């Protein structure tokens, strides 16, 4: 009576092991544990979303509203939350778009499941309710698609794709951020129309260089790569033009050394007198064949000795240091050169072409300009990003990568397949699934009807973060979808969406004039990952943890 | 304070701040202690 | 400085609303298994070591220490139901806990202000009382056979349902004895005496009108069986009285000290002569009795009982009709107890028991409960008080309402028709009460092993046919009406359960901050 | 969800608390099952002070040993309440509660809900009460035969000590009643016998006395120890005043009043002694062999001892409260408070009064009465535990012979009643069911659980309980078709059956009736408790 | 089920601060104003200077908004934004870091 | 008598040791009781390093979670070795060992010696092998039926 | 396999209670324990017997060969020895002779 039996025969496992089952409200606590980090990403959704500050153990601060990036530095405890954390990371890697949607949608499916479990629905019937409703959801997305990108590159058409994606990440000015990203995309496109070749694109081609100081309006697009480097021998503006012939060597420039026990052997004083002048003639003979080919610049991948740098300054040859690997790999894609390990005369067919190489002060240090010109187009262009704070420079770099990842969505599928934005995609699916729930007899209609209720978070989040009442604005939006379709065709009511601030009362007419749309390839995987993320949590009846 | 720790700079309680007339009086008396040593 | 020394840090906004709702839901979740005829039992451990095993809602809440400040308000809700009525303390927390559980996705989701919800909860409370009044039907309050089936409503949940046939006869004569004509019967639990005697059999019991005392006789010659007993209550002790003035006597002559002890013996004999004037057969006092006053009452045959509980003397005056008089000089034949009979002292190894049987309408009765163990006997005591509390509201008002899932669902159906007709900002919080009344009938199915999905789906379709008597069976879970089995409960129990849940929900929804460290 | 209410609160729900009720009852039963039967084990209770207590009864064991497990506390309080009214059945109830849980726990793992299990217990228990009326045999107590009371009283003593001391204590506990009876009034009180604790002779040398024995000796040497004719005068007043109620003092003007004020207190003492001396000589003066004895409940003035020493009057002080009622029954006198009213009619009579000196104390012996209405039992022992072991054996033997006079029906023992309930509860047909397949589950668990009593007896003897009960079922099958009623018992000597009526073993009515009803409620509430919670403020 | 304790799972690791409520964004405003309090008297040709001694006992006297913020180690997340704009203004133009 | 051999030692015998094998195997079977079956529960294992193991296999539960009770160690090594050769039967052996101990424990309390109980296990098991010959159904691989391999794989 | 199950009965009664039962010990084991005090009385028996010095916690020294006097001033934790100690106490109180023979 004084002390409990304290769970007898519990010595079967270590004291750090704990057993948590769906019974005793722990499945409700798991859903309640999602709402702790769910509300964190709700205020970050949309163009009015609020960025968050997360300080790691090393002191690095990353300010971003992206749900996939924020969950990286955070230490997660509850096991089922890691299911939601790792679900948002896959969406960022695969499609590079729709990261905040997977975080919010998978969290709302568990919130509406709390009422489903309370009514007595078994975990098996709840899973079958979402799987049957998701298959009908993916089929309706292909029916509601409007418009297409058609041609690969266009000045106007690229403003309907990258611009609405970067509007949510660091909104700021619209046309300023859209022109910087859209310019670098046109350079890496092979074009070659009417040739019938298979298009190709690389998400790592466009590189963002973070340079503090200045303003966002002073940013520009550089066709070449930009690094922080100090020329060794001399600096040259290269005003003599006629372009240049450039060679790239992944191996360092120095006398070839034996990999085992390199040692100077001198038997007599006769060999010692010619040893000092012997090494000078070796580099002279090797660098003479390069200078005879008209090579004004040499890219090195490792440390170069001083004896090799002497003859490079005699013929006026620039010296570049390219540490590690990936930095040197993208340099040859600009000039179209093929590296070779030997120090001999390169092949004339493997030499690159760079018209001008300039060194100027941007952020206070010397940077080298690889920028190309109209002719002899180059690939893997870089975007100079100027900003006052380094924290803004980090997320804008990821904001540009979101626009670069949107270009990848124009390659694998048949087209762009634009969808209505401003939350109009998830709202139209509500009326379609509601009619789908009635067409299916049985007890499975409870999970199907509530599956469409979870889509109401998108219009409520955009309305709440905009400083508007969700009770006045949201029911007024259903007035366009409550009139169904008239006796005549050409119905534009599908373009209605949620507006931020302004005069409220719905507004912005039809979004067709706003040009903001969504990607169909993004919404396909955003719903599948978010559904499996909530299904995994509901499919686990018992959770076991260790050490805590 | 509102109930949360407010620290602008590391070693908050370690460093001290002097301002106003008291900051000027401590600087003059610091020189007077050195002066009377050298004046002898 | 530190400014405020009490909770200088503050938790406000949605974080404080979640902590109030989550803690309130945990109070109702533990008692979900405590509802229904198949309900389980809960054992509690106090720091004193006494074990309390019961399914009652109030007994579980008050014996558990909750560290959450707002969840303690849920603990005191059962006290309101227990003190005013005493039945239905479990359904109050389940209903109040479901309201806040259903009202949670509003401030977080719909962003509806609490006062806006409060205005809807008050309007829904008025409409709920009208639905309960319409489904209630009057019955005869003077029918003994009808009141036996009404007491079985709270017995069906308790373990005493096996003795329910015997238990109804014990609780029926207990309420009818203490009630009197005057606010109608104005019956009070203080007049009903429930004595707990370890050992014996539960099947063998009887309602005894009188006071059962555990004190033995003060002298062996005292007759333990009297044909025509006469009870005279005296608050003054038979011992020699000493003045509080601390009188000090200075003794000089040799005959002064011997006279003091004689006068002390003369007054004790004098006080006995004042008692023998009416010649009582019995003497009962609440204080000690000296050994000198015992012999003077042996000639008159006055049986003396000492150290009687103070509240028991008022219960003796009701059955025996005697008037309590402190001084022996005011004793008269009118103050002597009359009409009492069957005075006998039964010999039991544990204690000596005294019996009384009655032949100014206020009476009293002592129910002797014989259990199998002291802890089970404590359960029958609690089950007997809740059984007698059901008959109280039946005698106060003729109104009688259905129970067992019929009353809770009858309100939710009426709330669904008016909700669609509101068409306003209050439509969302008005629908929360309709889904909140569903927890009680849903809990009865989960404890019975049935499927709440298919039963509650067809249950709502039955109430749309115009009959409010459709309940939920506790054993088979049938949709058969409650008129066949006969479940009925007073309307006061249904009203006090709904009124308490609505008033408590508005209290916790208005708390936007939780601070501690005051130490008043 | 309990930790949200309090951080330090713990609970175990559903099967988590179910394993506790089954294990804690089985663990407590395993310790006390070895004490059932005449061959049962003997436990030695040793506390921190060094006291040694040898008893086979579960009432003393559970009282001295505090139980930490909350589940076994219900069993301890149930076995304690069983010992209060019936004075017997402590070990029996403990063995039944733990067995009812284990038998019912086997069906719970099969998917049976505990609610219908409790239904099978109440239905089968009511049928056992109806069989109890037909199985019991009414006896005629108007003859007051010794042979019937010796066999019933011996059966209770065989479960305490060996057969050597049992044969000595058997006529003692049989004589514990004797002259105490009432035909019409039915009132029977066992509190009139006195339990004396002293070390003299041997525990097997004790004997029964037909009259009251007191532990107080003669305060003065000249007081005659042996008195042939004594008139007991009951005096409840204290001859020596402890204090005066009203605060007072003596103020003397001259030293001549000091001895006078000291003599002032001598008048009140002599006033009470004046009427006592006149009462002795009132009957007859100068009469030898006729003495006078006073037994006082309060203290007696040592100064007044010489007043009675000249008259050869024996005085006793500091008597027990329960001793006053016993003086009226034994000596036949009447209790008197003061000396104001005296007479030879209210004085008692005794044929022999003597005192013996044991150690440093003297005990008073009173016997040889005409129609004594009360008696005493002298319990002697060779050690400390011998007084406690014999007392627990007598007190458990008093309630056994009392139920014979309270209830003329006697139920045979030796597990014959538990075996008879086995075959009766197998098939109830359409008599009492209430449900299809729901009630029959709890009845089968209650029927097979009643067989633990005969099996536990065999296990303490070192034999096979399955082989003993195998021959029991074979005899009951042939006895039904032979038109002969036979009661089959359990013999622990040769490991065979027997007849409880022939062997002399019987059980009380109130012990077996309260054991089945008491153990049913304890086991039912534990099966209906799915959660064990602990909360409170430290 | 493995123990009577049954600990409650916390979403975030122990040691994490809190947020939301009322005044969380206000805490970031008062952090920048307090840093501004030191740089206000340093503005103007008649302004004063600030003496700062680090943990290494290195005496430095600076009125420059960029140099003052380099001496002190700012662990406040929002207050470090004033350090970035002070170093960015000093890198390009070099003047106006205090303004 | 072990306290005289060693200064500090722990031992449990007879009824103390009889509750070791019966109760410890009961708590281990209860963990895998909800595992068996296609509708069985799904368990997730999270260690202190951050790794996540989500599976219904009873072998992962035994290898990842340490067991202090020595009785289950014999069962864990038996359940693990069953999945090694036959690829199946981890949760089956645990349900057989844990239940057979409890089914035979009721007669141990009745006074039946454990040896004659275990002797009946071999007699009953050898009959399961003789019955296995008539219970099994022969399948000819010369037919190359694809539907037969589909239904077996779905088990 | 590192930690023992601790038995379910560990929660029953208390940790301070110790149990010695048949097959659990005692059984001529505890009989060998009293041989230390039995040999004490063997050396004190007879006219050639050896007296024993006993120092009580109070400091009073009692030197005698009487088993009833020696076992009275000794504090003995073993309970079954008190059965033999109390057996020798009766020999001194009643008869007063033969206390060494009883032990």
């Amino acid at each position: 009576s004084l002390r409990l039996p304290q769970n007898p025969n519990a010595g079967l496992f270590k004291q750090g092991y704990n057993s948590y089952s769906n019974a005793d409200g722990q499945i409700i606590k798991s859903i309640a544990a999602i709402r702790e980090l769910h509300q964190m990403c709700l205020t970050s959704m949309g163009p009015c979303g609020r960025n968050k500050i997360i300080v790691n153990h090393l002191g690095k601060i990353i300010i971003t509203n992206d749900a996939a990036t924020m969950l990286r530095e955070l230490d997660i405890v509850h096991p089922a939350v890691k299911v939601l954390v790792m679900a948002t990371e896959q969406q960022k890697i695969d499609m590079g778009d729709g990261t905040n949607l997977v975080m919010i949608l998978a969290g709302e499916l568990l919130n509406v499941s709390e009422k489903l479990i309370s009514m007595g629905l078994s975990a098996v019937e709840i899973i079958q309710g979402y799987n049957m409703a998701r298959k009908f959801t993916l089929k309706e997305l292909d029916e509601m698609v409007v418009g297409e990108i058609t041609d690969k590159n266009d000045k106007n058409e690229l403003l309907k794709m990258i611009k609405p994606v970067i509007s949510s990440k660091k909104y700021g000015s619209e046309d300023i951020l859209s022109e910087l990203v859209s310019e670098a995309v046109s350079h890496v496109l092979p074009v070659a129309q009417q040739a019938g070749e298979i298009p190709y694109f690389n998400v790592d081609s466009i590189r963002v260089v973070k340079i503090m100081g200045g303003s966002l309006s002073n940013s520009t697009v550089i066709k070449g790569m930009v690094f922080n480097r100090e020329p060794e021998g001399h600096v040259k503006s290269l005003s003599e033009d006629k372009k240049h012939k450039v060679a790239v060597f992944t191996c360092p420039l120095d006398i070839a050394n034996t990999e085992t026990k390199g040692t100077v052997l001198l038997h007599n004083a006769q060999e010692m007198l010619d040893f000092s002048k012997g090494e000078e003639k070796q580099i002279d003979a090797m660098m003479k064949e390069i200078a005879d080919m008209g090579v004004e610049c040499i890219v090195a991948g490792a440390g170069v000795g001083e004896l090799a740098l002497h003859y490079l300054n005699r013929y006026g040859i620039l010296v570049l240091k390219v540490p590690s690997k990936f930095e040197l790999r993208r340099l040859c894609r600009v000039c179209g050169a093929t590296p070779l390990p030997r120090l001999g005369a390169p092949t004339p067919e493997e030499l690159g072409l760079v018209e001008t190489v300039k060194t100027m002060e941007i952020g206070g240090d010397r940077v080298t300009v690889f920028k190309q010109e109209q002719g002899e187009i180059s690939r893997t262009s870089t975007i100079i990003l100027r900003g006052a704070t380094q924290n803004n420079l980090d997320d804008i770099e990821r904001a540009i990568d979101d626009g670069v990842a949107a270009v990848k969505g124009l390659m694998k599928p048949s087209g762009g397949k634009l969808l209505p934005g401003a939350g109009a995609t998830e709202i139209e699916l509500i009326s379609r699934i509601t009619k789908y729930g009635e067409r299916t007899p049985g007890l499975l209609q409870l999970a199907i009807k509530q599956f469409a209720v979870a889509f109401e978070v998108v219009p409520r989040t955009l309305a709440e973060t905009a400083g508007l009442d969700v009770n006045e604005v949201l029911p007024n939006l259903y007035a366009a979808h409550n009139v169904t379709e008239p006796g005549a065709v050409k119905t534009d009511h599908l373009y209605k969406g949620v507006d931020i601030d302004g005069e409220s009362d719905e507004g912005v007419k039809d979004i067709r004039e706003e040009n903001i749309y969504d990607m169909l390839a993004t919404k396909k995987f955003a719903i599948n990952v978010a559904t499996e993320a909530a299904t995994t949590v509901l499919s686990i009846d018992q959770i076991i943890m260790a050490k805590k | 304070e509102m109930g949360r720790p407010f620290i602008i700079v590391k070693d908050q309680g370690n460093k001290k701040r002097q301002h106003g007339l008291e900051a000027k009086k401590s600087h003059i008396l610091a020189a007077r202690s050195v002066a009377s040593i050298i004046k002898t | 400085v530190v400014f405020m020394n009490a909770s200088q840090e503050r938790t406000t906004g949605r974080q404080a609303q979640i902590s109030n709702i989550t803690a309130a839901k945990a109070v109702a979740d533990v008692i979900r298994t405590c509802l229904g005829p198949k309900a389980m039992l809960k054992m509690l451990l106090d720091p004193m070591g006494g074990l309390v095993l019961t399914n009652d809602g109030h007994a579980i809440l008050r014996e558990i220490d909750v560290a959450h400040p707002a969840a303690k308000s849920m603990l005191e809700l059962s006290r309101t139901q227990d003190e005013e009525v005493g039945d239905g303390t479990t359904t109050v927390i389940i209903l109040a806990g479901e309201i806040l559980a259903q009202c949670a996705p509003y401030l977080i989701e719909k962003n509806i202000h609490p006062v806006i919800i409060i205005q809807a909860l008050k309007k829904a409370l008025t409409d709920a009382l009208e639905v309960i009044k319409q489904v209630s039907k009057p019955v005869d309050v003077e029918n003994d056979a009808a009141m036996k089936k009404l007491i079985q409503a709270s017995i069906g949940t308790k373990y005493v349902i096996h003795w329910s046939e015997k238990m109804c006869e014990l609780a029926l004569d207990a309420v009818k004895t203490v009630r009197k004509d005057l606010n109608f019967e104005i019956d009070i639990k203080r007049y009903v005496r429930v004595e707990k005697i370890p050992g014996g059999d539960v099947l063998d019991s009887r309602v005894l009108k009188g006071v059962l005392l555990n004190k033995d006789v003060v002298h062996p010659k005292m007759s333990r069986h009297i044909e025509n007993p006469r009870v005279v209550l005296l608050d003054c002790p038979l011992e020699y009285k000493k003045g509080e003035s601390q009188t000090n006597i200075e003794i000089e002559k040799e005959e002064d000290w011997n006279r003091i002890l004689q006068i002390e013996e003369e007054q004790v004999q004098l006080m006995c002569e004042q008692i023998l004037a009416v010649r009582p057969t019995l003497v009962i006092t609440e204080k000690g009795v000296s050994d000198l006053a015992q012999h003077y009452l042996l000639k008159g045959g006055c049986s003396v009982l000492r150290r009687v509980k103070k509240s028991d003397n008022n219960r003796i005056a009701r059955v025996t009709g005697a008037t309590i008089v402190n001084r022996v000089e005011d004793l008269k034949e009118s103050d002597v107890g009359t009409n009492c009979g069957l005075f006998k002292v039964e010999m039991i190894g544990d204690e000596y028991f005294s019996f009384l049987d009655n032949c100014g309408l206020q009476k009293a009765c002592t129910i002797m409960l014989r259990g199998g163990s002291k802890d089970i006997l404590n359960e029958i005591d609690r089950n007997l008080q809740d059984a007698m509390a059901v008959a109280r509201n039946v005698m106060l008002s003729p109104s009688l309402s259905p129970g067992g899932g019929a009353t809770e669902m009858a309100v939710s159906v009426k709330l669904a028709e008016k909700a669609k007709q509101l068409e306003g900002i209050q439509q969302w919080p008005y629908q929360a009460v309709a889904d909140a009344m569903e927890c009680i009938p849903r809990t009865l199915i989960q404890n019975a092993g049935g499927d709440p999905i298919r039963l509650l789906s067809q249950l709502r379709a039955k109430h749309a046919q115009g009959n409010f008597t459709t309940g939920i069976d506790g054993d088979k879970g049938k949709i058969v009406d409650m008129v066949s089995y006969g479940i009925w409960e007073p309307e006061v129990i249904k009203q006090q359960s709904v009124k308490t849940a609505i008033e408590s929900a508005c209290l916790l929804l208005r708390v936007d901050d939780i601070v501690s460290g005051v130490r008043k | 969800s309990l930790q949200l209410l309090n951080p330090k609160a713990e609970s175990l729900r559903r099967d988590a608390a179910l394993k506790v009720n089954v294990t804690s009852a089985e663990g407590l039963q395993s310790v006390l099952e070895t004490n059932l039967g005449p061959k049962g084990t003997l436990k030695m209770l040793v506390d921190g002070a060094g006291n040694i207590k040898l008893t086979k009864d579960g009432k003393v064991l559970l009282t001295e040993m505090q139980i930490q497990s909350p589940t076994a506390v219900l069993i301890a309080r149930a076995a304690a309440a069983q010992d209060e009214i019936t004075g017997d059945g402590t070990t029996t109830v403990v063995c039944l509660v733990g067995e009812l849980l284990r038998q019912a726990h086997r069906f719970i793992q099969e998917g049976v809900h505990p609610r219908i299990i409790t239904d099978g217990f109440e239905i089968a228990r009511k049928e056992s009460m109806k069989f109890l009326d037909e199985f019991k045999i009414s006896k005629t107590n108007l003859s007051n035969d010794r042979e019937f009371l010796l066999q019933v009283a011996r059966s209770s003593l065989l479960t305490k000590v060996d057969a050597d001391l049992t044969e000595v204590l058997t006529p003692i506990v049989t004589d514990a009643v004797l002259s105490v009876y009432d035909a019409q009034a039915d009132n029977l009180d066992l509190h009139m016998v006195e339990i004396m604790q002293m070390q003299h002779l041997s525990p097997k040398d004790t004997t029964f006395i037909k009259g009251l024995v007191l532990d107080h000796g003669g305060r003065h040497p000249d007081m005659p120890t042996r008195v042939k004719n004594a008139y007991v005068l009951i005096l409840n007043v204290s001859l020596e005043y402890e204090k005066t109620e009203v605060n007072s003092g003596f103020f003397y003007s001259s030293a001549d009043q000091r001895d006078k004020l000291a003599a002032s207190e001598r008048k009140f003492v002599d006033a009470k002694l004046k009427k006592i001396i006149d009462l002795k000589n009132e009957v007859c003066g100068m009469d030898p062999d006729k003495g006078f004895v006073i037994i006082n409940q309060k203290g007696i003035d040592p100064m007044s001892l010489d007043v009675f020493a000249k008259h050869n009057i024996l005085a006793l002080r500091r008597a027990k409260r329960r001793n006053m009622e016993r003086l009226q029954l034994v000596t036949g006198g009447e209790a008197q408070n003061s000396v104001e009213d005296l007479s030879p009619q209210i004085l008692g009579f005794s044929g022999l009064v003597y005192q013996e000196t044991i150690g440093e104390e003297k005990f008073t012996y009173v016997t040889e009465n005409t129609d004594p209405k009360s008696c005493t039992i002298l319990i002697k022992g060779s050690t400390h535990y011998a007084l406690a072991q014999t007392k627990d054996a007598v007190r458990d033997g008093l309630r056994a012979v009392a139920n014979v006079l309270k209830d003329k029906n006697i139920i045979p023992g030796a597990g014959a009643f538990y075996i008879a309930l086995s075959r009766y509860l197998r098939s109830a047909n359409m008599n009492k069911l209430g449900a299809k397949g729901k009630t029959k589950t709890g009845i089968e668990a209650f029927a097979e659980a009643l067989l633990v009593i005969p099996k536990t007896l065999v296990k303490n003897s070192g034999f096979d309980p399955l082989d003993v009960l195998a021959m029991v079922e074979d005899e009951l099958d042939d006895a039904q078709d032979s038109d002969e009623t036979r009661y089959v018992g359990v013999d622990l000597n040769i490991g065979d059956s027997c007849d409880p009526t022939i062997e002399g073993i019987w059980d009380s009515y109130r012990v077996l009736r309260n054991a089945i009803t008491g153990a049913t409620g304890i086991a039912s509430n534990l099966l209906l408790c799915d959660e064990l919670l602990r909360a409170g403020r430290s | 089920n493995f123990g009577s304790q049954t600990p409650t799972i916390v979403v975030l690791k122990e040691g994490t601060d809190a947020s939301q409520g009322k005044g969380q964004i206000i805490s970031n405003i008062n952090a920048c104003v307090a840093v501004q309090e030191a740089l206000k008297p340093t503005l103007g040709p008649l302004g004063s200077d600030i003496l700062i001694v680090t943990s290494n006992q290195k005496t430095t006297i600076s009125n420059d908004g960029a140099t003052i913020l380099k001496l002190l180690d700012v662990v406040h997340p929002a207050a470090k934004t004033l350090v970035d704009i002070s170093r960015a203004q000093d890198a390009e133009v070099g003047d106006g870091t205090t303004s």
